[PDB]
RNA sequence: AGCGUGCUACUUAUACUUCACCGUGAUUGCUGUUUUGACGCUUUCACGAGUAGGCAGGCGUGGAGGUCAGUGACGAAGCCUUUGCUGUAAAGCUGGGUCGAACGGCCUCUAGUGCAGAUCUUGGUGGUAGUAGCAAAUAUUCAAAUGAGAACUUUGAAGACUGA
RNA sequence: UUGCUUAAUUGAACGUGGACAAUUGAAUGAAGAGCUUUUAGUGGGCCAUUUUUGGUAAGCAGAACUGGCGAUGCGGGAUGA
RNA sequence: GGCGAAAGACUAAUCGAACCAUCUAGUAGCUGGUUCCUGCCGAAGUUUCCCUCAGGAUAGCAGAAGCUCGUAUCAGUUUUAU
RNA sequence: GCCUAGACCGAGGACUGCGGUUUUUACCUAGGAUGUUGGCAUAAUGAUCUUAAGUCGCCCGUCUUGAAACACGGACCAAGGAGUCUAACGUCUAUGCGAGUGUUUGGGUGUAAAACCCGUACGCGUAAUGAAAGUGAACGAAGGUGGGGGCCCAUUAGGGUGCACCAUCGACCGAUCCUGAUGUGUUCGGAUGGAUUUGAGUAAGAGCAUAGCUGUUGGGACCCGAAAGAUGGUGAACUAUGCCUG
RNA sequence: GCGAGAGACCGAUAGCGAACAAGUACAGUGAUGGAAAGAUGAAAAGAACUUUGAAAAGAGAGUGAAAAAGUACGUGAAAUUGUUGAAAGGGAAGGGCUUGAGAUCAGACUUGGUAUUUUGCAUGCUGCGGUUUACCGGGCCAG
């Protein structure tokens, strides 16, 4: 709403908020990003540090669906169990029947291991896995399917 | 327009309770009955008369007398009055009747009245005539003349 | 004319009553400014300025940190206060039965909550079962978990996060960034 | 009534002291009498300069949703006015006159929303001021007529000029 | 306790346990202390006392500390940042 | 571009590069202006870098929002000791 | 100690208090003015306007260290007239839901640009780090120490527990450097153990969405203002020069 | 372009340049440039007729709800001006503060109560203005 802005508080003073001195004009400093080198370093180099140079190797046609691998961690891992079965699957698993987890049907690439898991059997399905995360897995009596 | 909320009581609160009793008046050491006062202010400023009794309205009784100024029994302000120092002996003036309602607001003269006027001025005159030149400075109007300081005047 | 040691007419700088104009957390500030002020109960005092805050100052506090609390020793039967949402933590593999009282609870917080045997009552109903906040225990959220506060104070050798749109290796990582591109800070 | 010096009294700042009122900040208390206002009421103390600037609370204008079963041809809006009243103020309300068709209050919404200036824009009106001025090109006059009215129209008489 | 140090059981650093309470170890004061975010204007200054450089000097130029004016009315200096 | 016995002359009162419309509301670190009231707080002309010196960025000074606490340990000051 | 003269003010509004005299569950001068009298209500009183007198008062806006300036704008009046909208953002506040969140590209529906309903994807978040190949967050009650509101037990104190947060020492993941086990397509692998190194990391998630003030950038960008540059056209009725015919 | 429907749009210096005989009047050799200008009343019922005047007009009259609506047309502001009234005025005027004078306005004899008489109402004496001295109490200004 243009009621609460500060213009209509400043009616009646002269400069509109700008001073008297400073007399708000059009673009003194340049426009944009001018500067950026000469009278404005010393605020890219206080606030934006790296802004100037090349790093690395250049990917010509980047292809973004290559590098889809989207994580889940064991203490998540657990929530893909459907929800109504999971009380009565953390009961009576066992390595003759534990429960199925297939992570990629679920969008997910790769089984990261951050966080503890039930002391249950599980069967997980992935694309890859931690090192860490296999070892979590098959140490609370489960075991790691890899799939394509 | 702004409407009056329920809130806005109209009852008048009781005042506190007072503590201001009020104490007898002080009179100035000058003001002792007998003694000729000169009026300053009213219908009969500048007539000297003669002072009889300290009324509780905090007024002073006050004669002419009469038959010598035509000033007749009434009351008047102590701070509108200077108190000289000539006296005359009241101590043969009966002035006990005369209090504050008998001066009560009730042109005709009332009889009581002009009677006591005539029973005062006898006793006062006859004291008078003792002193010489009272009753003709008692007559006499007090004035201001050319020259009269009254904060060097002696009263 | 006064020599003035401090600033005149200054403000105490603390929030007097809710920004919000929700009618039922006044109601709440109502019941706790009596309590405040007729009880002299140190927990009375500090419920109705938490009432006061402001959402950022009101993180979620997770089922994870009530079940820690109620970890700590003697605390199992404790009431659990807290001033905000109680929020669920499916990281979680059991959670105790306790009284949790919150200004709200997400549909999973409450859920696991009544799910094993607790109870998840409002603050009012605090008052009644405890008026002087008996046998309770406040528990806040992490203010400093906020991702706004990554940036605050970024500068040379700060280690904070720079205030930026986009990141890749095309984004801020030359000049100031490395010593083989001249220097790092 | 000068200069040096001393004393006494006296003069008066928006300063100081006491008191009143305003506001700001802090502070005391208030639900089994909280009672239809607790964003309120209430006790006490201190403080009050201010450009650039910041923030808060308000006043006003065009239009929108709701409400006042609001005002109005028995006179709306507008305009003028020592008719006043209210508010620190922005402003609001009213008496009288003029006028002739719509318009307001309150809760919200919204914006092409508040002017003394920009050698501002457009329009209008002054002082200057009945003033500067209406002076190159030789030159006009008498009478009659017409006409309400004739230096200036027509005609006559004259005097002139252009001078192939 | 140590992988450091010592010829060493020596140390160094950090501790466990125990003693020393309102004179817990000068004065005075404290409209409280600490912490954070965000953003405005400004980045021409000038003057007075004192110290001081260049200059014959300057209502000159340039510094030091403080206080002022700017941004400030009011009483006095007739008048005056 | 013309034209110039040449003056940068003239080219429709326009000429050291006509006029018309458009791009175009061209850009301006420069000048001028910038519209109601009250309340509270209240500066700076200094640091560093800049083809920087009539300008910026930066730190400082100011406001606002607050937040954690409730006399903790603090001070444009003195004393003592060093 | 006592007497005495004058001036200004009277806030508050049942009681509550501290005292005093106690002759007393009374009274007082002791937590803020009452008593009495006169006059007037065709007026005493108050306010405003006009004017006189006394005193003070330079013309506003502006840039400026400094303006009444012999600095600039302003003869006067009316009306118009200048920080706006948008894309993308930062901080803060409010609201909803919350490890999720976002209906509105689209479909269904309708009292038809509304309202109502639907869902797949997708965005942001939930994982970082490296140039990359790649790898990818629990020794412990998610650690220890010093504080720390609140709560519990006490009974000044004191003890216990101590969320947020602050200081600090560590642990974990990635990078870099070192070490190099069982083994092997004999050059691969990389267990284990380390390092005054490094990351915008973990260490019981805090975000997403909408709105608002403020600030930013690009846009005509608060309003007005060039000298210029370009594109496409119109002019030799003036004038310049040549030619033809007079 | 043709044809429709709408709006938290503008409301005659706005909105298209153009609400009107507007791309018109007008300017320029030309390319081009380019305005101003809405509103009587319900209805012209747009003032017959008399009189003064050369006429324009005026004074009567008339129409009209209105002529304080007469085409110089709804309202009719300010600058600026006329008349009348008031007031002040020795090389400006204007302002603040204070009081005086003049003008204007306001207010308690209250919605005053107490017995009272007549005037007045539809009505079968009852709500209640009316009057004057009594009494009580009040307002304001003073001692």
């Amino acid at each position: 709403p243009t009621r609460l802005t500060k213009t209509r508080k400043h009616r009646g003073n002269v400069s509109a908020g700008k001073g008297r001195i400073g007399k708000h004009r059009k673009h003194p400093g340049g426009r944009g990003k001018a500067g950026g080198q000469h009278h404005h370093r010393t605020n890219l180099d206080k606030y934006h540090p790296g802004y100037f140079g090349k790093v690395g190797m250049r990917y010509f046609h980047k292809q973004q669906n290559h590098f889809w691998r989207p994580e889940i961690n064991l203490d998540k891992l657990w929530t893909l169990v459907d929800s109504e079965k999971k009380d009565e699957y953390l009961s009576k698993s066992s390595a003759s029947a534990a429960p199925v987890i297939d992570t990629l049907a679920h969008g997910y690439g790769k089984v990261l291991g951050k966080g503890r898991l039930p002391e249950v059997p599980v069967i997980v399905k992935a694309r890859f896995v931690s090192k860490l995360a296999e070892e979590k897995i098959r140490a609370v009596g489960g075991v790691v399917e890899l799939v394509a | 327009q702004v409407a009056p909320k329920w809130y806005q009581s109209e009852d008048v609160p009781a005042p506190k309770q007072t503590r201001k009793t009020a104490r007898p008046q002080k009179l100035r050491a000058s003001l002792v009955p007998g003694t000729v006062l000169i009026l300053l202010a009213g219908r009969f400023r500048g007539k000297r008369v003669v002072y009889l009794k300290n009324l509780e309205d905090n007024t002073l009784l006050v004669s002419g007398p009469f038959k010598v100024n035509g000033v007749p029994l009434r009351r008047v302000n102590a701070r509108y009055v200077i108190a000289t120092s000539t006296k005359v002996n009241v101590s043969g003036v009966d002035v006990s009747k005369f209090n504050v309602e008998y001066f009560a607001r009730e042109k005709e003269i009332k009889a009581e009245r002009v009677a006591d006027q005539k029973s005062v001025d006898a006793a006062l005159l006859s004291e008078i005539k003792k002193t010489p030149l009272l009753k003709q400075y008692l007559a006499a109007s007090f004035s201001l003349k050319n020259g009269d300081r009254p904060h060097l005047l002696k009263f | 004319g006064r020599d003035h040691t401090s600033k005149q007419h200054v403000r105490s700088g603390h929030r007097t009553a809710p920004k919000s104009d929700n009618v039922y957390l006044q109601l709440l500030v109502k019941l706790y400014s009596f309590l405040a002020r007729r009880t002299d109960a140190p927990f009375n005092k500090v419920i109705l300025k938490s009432l006061f805050l402001s959402k950022i100052n009101r993180p979620p506090v997770s089922v994870s940190r009530i079940s820690r609390a109620l970890k700590q020793k003697g605390a199992a039967e404790k009431t659990i206060v807290v001033v905000g949402t109680v929020t669920d933590d499916n990281r979680l593999l059991e959670f105790p039965k306790a009284t949790i009282a919150a200004l709200r609870f997400t549909a999973g917080a409450k859920d696991r909550i009544l799910k094993n045997g607790g109870e998840a009552i409002t603050l009012d109903q605090l008052a009644l079962r405890a008026p002087k906040g008996q046998n309770t225990l406040i528990v806040r959220g992490p203010r400093n978990s906020r991702e706004a506060v990554r940036h605050f104070g970024f500068g040379p050798h700060k280690g904070k996060a720079p205030r930026i749109l986009s990141k890749g290796r095309k984004f801020e990582r030359a000049r100031g960034r490395r010593r083989s591109r001249g220097f790092k800070v």
